[PDB]
């Protein structure tokens, strides 16, 4: 039928993919790359 | 306790039943004709119940949205949610003992009738997400212009709809029943009016007219009355003018 | 104060002493109440009044049922205050909020819903609403304005007019002059309508009407009194030009098919 | 067990098969007239019955609207919920092994009643998927005052289903028909109200009275019982002046 | 700025109706059409929309017949937020559309008396019929109509009040009847047959039989916004005659041989 | 006992089902109203060889959520606030076995032109993983036959059910069936005694068992059940034969 | 290839192929004067695969019976507006097939509202959307069908005979069950052979001509689709390729 704002109704990205994403709006050569220096973990990622 | 007074012996019989009904916070509706000041009625009581310093604000039946039906007499949780807020109280909540009066009570659905049914109970009230539920009793009230009596033979008014009511229905005098103070409540009614108009005095004033004016139906008997007399104030709009051949029938073409 | 009436449309029939008791009634704060032919004056003198509002400032706010949502138009009746109806944001001010002593510019748009009626006469009670959602009402103040075209007292006899309705409504009675009875300014008022659809149409001059034009100006009842006359004179601006129209009437029927 | 209104003959045997229905956890049928309390005699009866401490559920009928079990009676308990995620209660859920008593569930739709069908053949709806079934271990009770026996027989509700709902209905006789409880209700509500309404005694039903409810065909019964109580406390009288004129009926205009 | 539209209306009258649209064109005051559905109402109207508009002139030929919801009108009635199942976000929509321009409407006979009304109070003042900030927007905008029901008929459904048919009348435009116009109509009907034999790309025009031409007069085609084309392309279903003339007219497309 | 003795005619329509149960094809099956249809197909089910797959039966087409048919296939919640889509929906939970339907009658119209259409061409795919459809493996209706649809043309679109021409299977009525209905009544009554830690069985006179059979078992063996525990209850005790019978709840005394 | 689905021997059946291809190739309005099961969707696949843009997506399957909401949904939606349903921008839009043409079934149940909506968008494609200016258009033909007699529903003026008109650059009757009666014993030949494969028998034992004799007088109401799936109940009922099926009965029903 018709819609109407107010209904039983059934999100946004929150600290880990806030950095994810930062590195996106952080440049991926330098200023992605300082960060990815100081990872310094996850051997399984060549 | 600055309203109308009826000045009528049935008028009188209805402010002694009010004044020993005061008291009793048990449930009650306005019988006769609403708009005849039933309203100013159930509130000058409300000014002078048992809680005579007390919450109370009225209500009407016809008012809130089908959809925020549950949000009229209460609130929803809504934590983590759409509509998401805080706790709120609503009108069952709100009042938690004064007067709240159930007007527009003939304009109501079945399933508002269905919720004042879950309102039969003293307070117990559930809420959307809500855990436990909260006994909030209130003096009750209501207005009703109708014959619930019809509305049953009608059928739309259930059983437990005339059950809700907790008082012998009190009765005031209609137009041709009351047809008490008249004249005196004309002059008040003028003095009222004619302050509006801001008019000099007015040094005319004939019974006669109000005595045909008794020989009237007057169906507005608290609104009409007055309403036709500032109206022919207003249309002959002259102190020295008697009231005579003076009639707001605006149904009635001008001549 | 005191304004020029941005119309000249006066019946002097009877329309002089109408004018004469809605100016004696334009001070006064009670309810704004008319009746009459849409299309005659009446939205015309809600203009008047509009601008008779007493001093300014006063918001000539006018809202017609037949503009608006049925089941919806509530939440922008007595107000929005919370969200899931107002699209969250703020207390969302209702029609009636967007007015607080400004003009409740109403005609008598008769909506199916007595519903509606009784909302606005849970508005028009004492001055006092809430906005959608509001544990706090608000006790308010606004000019009142009223206009119709039907017997509401045979419709409430008819039970179609929520006698409550009329009840809360009509401080008093506002009829109008037909254009089959005031038939004052048949000519004058049509030569001030003529001057306007030259000032338009930028013809050279008046082209004059025929006597046989006003001889059926008179045969006409003109059911849109102040509107399907000035109807006559528009498409009368309209086909022939130039000041050799004089003679054979004019253009007053457009739903008439041609002869 | 609590104070109760009406020992007759029939009240007893009334009690002797809400005893011999106490230990049989299959649901049944308790009928009767409104305004007399069907639900407080199967709330005692529980706790004689198998949850002599168990849990309780009111479940007025049209309480719930636009809100299935799984809304309201199953909730949102777990992770994942719509909106924002996080606990819910649920009423089905939350009362098993106590008392499940559904209040005027005549007044009941159509959706509901596939609902309540299908939770009745597999002893509870369950929620989500199909794959996923429930049980209710709660004393499952219900009541209203229609005769769903035309209801069925329109169609209202599916009559299968009403033959599952319960497993042994009863019907509560009328009190006008009793009219002997009339005595006894009338001395029991005179205490309670002298209790109440402090008056000084107990004003005593006079002949009048006692001939008038004769006569009075008593259509409430326990409602009209309330009815009179308080059409009563409205013609007091005095405490000594025993009550000849004791019923008020706020329909009728006196003079 | 745009011209209105080519049409082959050799009927004098339709002319006469030309040059009384051509007078019109300056003109900014209501336009009726009183066309038959199928006599190219909204055709003419654009013609007009582009020669009025006169300087990139915005037009909007919409019906809310086509509005199925009476939500859907509602919401062409603009809401600034808790619109429907949205809430606070912004929508412009049929208000927009008619800025800077007029209204065309083809047979808003659907409307309601409410739907009706409410375009009734907007048309003369034009202050926003929608949710918003003062909703004081009298946008510069214009207005044209066309239908095929009877003003009589119209006021015995009631569904035009007085003023809603008055107000919304200023100008009326009853497109030649198809019945009306003979010469014409074989001629705008060789016109369209040429306008199919170059599209199609078909290498011959089949031209047109005396029979054929004949049976096309005699065909009322009452409706012939395309009607008159849709019988076009019915023959032009029976092509391969490209180099003959063989008359083959489609009566009833249900019936089969 | 707990199991469906069925009669004769019901034994050899049992093992038609049984049969057909290895059969995956789509169904549309009718019961009686209190005939209890629901159990054949679990016997069935158990004999089809989906008797170790999933078989999700359909939950009285219950409206939790506004997914509807895309509760069908969902999702569960966003990565951002919650837990993963994890791929959970309702056609995908019958997975390798059964998928029966129930309370098919209370459909309108457009729903039941949805339904044909999904039986002409099924898809599933949701925002929260799925999976492809037109597998519907051991796919099953039932129940559509408590309301009907079309029956004098019109109600739902049930000209395609029409079209759509599956096998079906009809229901007997219980009067009609003359099975070992009063060893059936019996075997109800000792579960019952059972779950009542009765005494004993008091005994039934066979004049009350011939006058309990004056009735059309309008609720079948479900009817047989309700009268059963009325009469039991009427009966209360272990001592002496049951020569009262419920005919029903409803009436006075 | 479209497989030559149900290849009709009736020879107006090869006829209305063969227009069926002449307008495929076009990419011009049509209609369809076929009934359910007559033809069911079979001529949109000719459509489709026969576009003139085979690349151009035509998805055809429009036998949808929508809600008045649901229908008008289908045709447009509106971006972060109403339409509770759904969410954001709707990509559901008759504009989900450009390249390809657009169709309609059921088109009796089409509202004067939706029709008038439909041939507006025939005229002119705009205003596709619940939101925004839609003034866009998706290129596409146009085809539809359904059996109602339409001229009798605008003489009841049931919806837009514009559209009726608009649309019906060519109304192509289809063929009923009655209408081909040489080719039913073929037709009922190439169905035996598709079950029989389907089914896994390596064939049918054999055919009775009372077998045949008692099928042809067993009407087909639904064209292909009932007389189909009666096929496969009584393919059901024999289920043996050892086992002729002389009397296999088509339908419970
Ligand atoms: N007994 C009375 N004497 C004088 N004036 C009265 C009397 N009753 C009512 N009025 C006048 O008529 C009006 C009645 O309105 P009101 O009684 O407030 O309506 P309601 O109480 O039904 O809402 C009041 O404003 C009051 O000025
Ligand atoms: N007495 C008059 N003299 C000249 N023009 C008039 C007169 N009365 C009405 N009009 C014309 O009528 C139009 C106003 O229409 P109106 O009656 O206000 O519409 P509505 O009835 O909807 O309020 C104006 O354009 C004006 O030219
Ligand atoms: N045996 C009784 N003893 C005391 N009070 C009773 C008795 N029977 C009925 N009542 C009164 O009647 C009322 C019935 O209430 P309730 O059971 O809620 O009605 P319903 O079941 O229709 O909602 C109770 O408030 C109770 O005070
Ligand atoms: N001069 C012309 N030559 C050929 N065809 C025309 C001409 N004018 C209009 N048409 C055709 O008439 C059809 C309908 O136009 P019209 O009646 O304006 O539609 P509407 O029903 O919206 O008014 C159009 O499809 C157009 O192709
Ligand atoms: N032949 C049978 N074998 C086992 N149980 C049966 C048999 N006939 C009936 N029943 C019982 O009858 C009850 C009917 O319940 P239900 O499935 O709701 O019936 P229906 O399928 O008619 O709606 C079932 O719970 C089932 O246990
Ligand atoms: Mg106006
Ligand atoms: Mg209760
Ligand atoms: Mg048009
Ligand atoms: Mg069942």
């Amino acid at each position: 039928m018709k819609q109407g704002l107010q209904l039983r109704l059934s999100l946004a990205m929150t600290p880990q993919l806030q950095q994810a994403i930062r590195l996106l709006q952080l440049s991926t050569l330098e200023l992605q790359q300082e960060l990815q220096q100081a990872l310094e973990s996850n051997p399984l990622l060549e | 306790k600055d309203n109308l007074l009826g000045e009528a012996n049935s008028f009188l019989e209805v402010l002694e039943q009010v004044s020993h009904l005061a008291p009793l916070d048990k449930p009650v509706l306005i019988i006769g004709e609403r708009g005849t000041g039933k309203e100013l009625i159930a509130s000058r009581l409300h000014y002078l119940s048992s809680r005579w310093q007390g919450p109370f604000i009225s209500l009407n039946c016809a008012a809130l949205n089908e959809n925020l039906l549950d949000s009229e007499l209460f609130g929803h949780e809504a934590g983590a949610f759409t509509g998401a807020q805080k706790r709120h109280p609503g009108r069952f909540e709100r009042a938690d003992g004064g007067t709240l009066f159930l007007d527009e009570l003939a304009t109501a659905p079945m399933m508002v009738q269905e919720k004042l049914l879950r309102v039969i109970e003293y307070g117990e009230l559930e809420r959307v997400g809500g855990s436990q539920p909260l006994q909030v009793n209130v003096r009750l009230v209501c207005a009703t212009n109708a014959d619930l009596p019809a509305m049953v033979n009608e059928g739309t008014f259930r059983a437990d709809l005339l059950d809700r009511l907790a008082f012998d229905v009190v009765q005031l005098p209609p137009l041709r029943e009351r047809e008490s103070d008249i004249m005196l409540m004309a002059e008040y009614f003028a003095i009222q009016m004619c302050r509006e108009i801001k008019l000099p005095l007015f040094p005319g004033f004939t019974e006669r007219a109000r005595e045909t004016l008794l020989n009237y139906r007057w169906p507005g008997n608290i609104r009409e009355l007055k309403n036709v007399v500032e109206r022919s104030v207003y249309r002959h709009g002259t102190s020295d003018y008697p009231l005579d051949d003076i009639i707001i029938d605006p149904f009635k073409r001008r001549p």
